[PDB]
């Protein structure tokens, strides 16, 4: 009437929960790469000789 | 602190257009405009005035 020893396993299960890979997009920056400083349109000179 | 009385590498007198050009810039001016119509004419004397940084207002907050 006690328990005794069954036949070993012909198997083993074992579960885990896993999620999936998205599409490659690689978006790097909202405003990206670095803005080049440039020059202020017309300008104008701001300076004259004398005479 | 306040503003140079006199442009240093030249002397002229640049203490005396402080609030010229805070009343110039506060109408819409660009500071080229601005410093224009102020007659700092050589880029030593406006380089005294675009590039000042009034400190006497911050020093003149704490208790007397
Ligand atoms: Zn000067």
């Amino acid at each position: 009437g006690g328990l005794t020893c069954a036949s070993a396993p012909q198997g083993t299960l074992r579960i885990l929960e896993g999620p999936q890979q998205s599409l490659s997009g690689s978006p790097l920056q909202p405003i990206p790469a670095s803005p080049p400083p440039q020059i202020p349109p017309g300008l104008r000179p701001r300076f004259c000789a004398f005479g | 602190m306040i503003i140079p009385v006199r442009c240093f590498t030249c002397g002229k007198i640049v203490g005396n257009k402080w609030e010229a050009y805070l009343g110039l810039l506060q109408a819409e001016y660009t500071e080229g405009d601005a410093l224009d119509a102020l007659g700092l004419k050589r880029y030593c004397c406006r380089r005294m005035l675009l590039a000042h940084v009034d400190l006497i207002e911050k020093l003149l907050n704490y208790a007397p």
